[PDB]
Parts: C-alpha cells; structure tokens; sequence
C-alpha cells in the first residue's frame, strides 16, 4: 500500500526470486537494507556473503508480513 | 527485554506497531534491550 513514486526503487520485490515480495532485511547494527527475502538473505551469509549493499556484517534477518 | 508479539511488521513510527515498542527504518519492530 505504498505511495511514493522516488521509494519505487525500494518497493522492488526479492531481486533473486521476484516471486515473493522483499520480506528480507539485513540488520547490522542500528540500520538494516531491504533487499532481497527471508530466504535468501539466510542463504547469503550462509554463503559467506555480507550486505549486498553496504558489506556490513549481517548480525540478523527479519521475517515481515503483513498478518 | 522490550519486545511486542507483532513486532514482524512494516511499521512507519513507533505508534504504527502495537505494544511498547519503537520502530526502526529497516522495518523492525521492538528494542530487544532490557
Ligand atoms: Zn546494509
Ligand atoms: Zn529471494
């Protein structure tokens, strides 16, 4: 339900899968980037992989819905 | 310990998530400190 065209960017669903909308975010710290879902974003640093973004250490992952 | 039930939102603020909680940008509810 999000309204702002500059954010559309943002508002894209799991790059890798484009199946399922972007419900996986990195927290590292204070701040986290929202890139890709649940599943892959465990799968990446399972993979030694850090932010796609920003390579700062992924700490945890949040599972958002809206339920 | 501050943590809600529903804190897997996408919240906007802190009163756009139920329970004492605050909100972070990268859509986490809830302050797991204390
Ligand atoms: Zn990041
Ligand atoms: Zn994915």
């Amino acid at each position: 339900m999000y309204s702002g065209e500059d954010c559309q960017n943002l508002l894209k669903p799991c790059s890798l899968c484009e199946k399922r909308p972007r419900d996986g975010n990195i927290i590292h710290g204070r701040t986290g980037h929202l890139v890709t879902c649940f599943h892959c974003a465990r799968r990446l640093k399972k993979a030694g992989a850090s932010c796609p973004i920003c390579k700062k250490e992924i700490q945890l992952v949040i599972k958002v819905f809206i339920a | 310990g501050g943590v809600c039930p529903n804190l897997y939102l996408l919240c906007r603020r802190d009163s756009d998530c139920p329970g004492a909680c605050i909100c972070r940008h990268d859509s986490y509810c809830g302050s797991g400190s204390d």
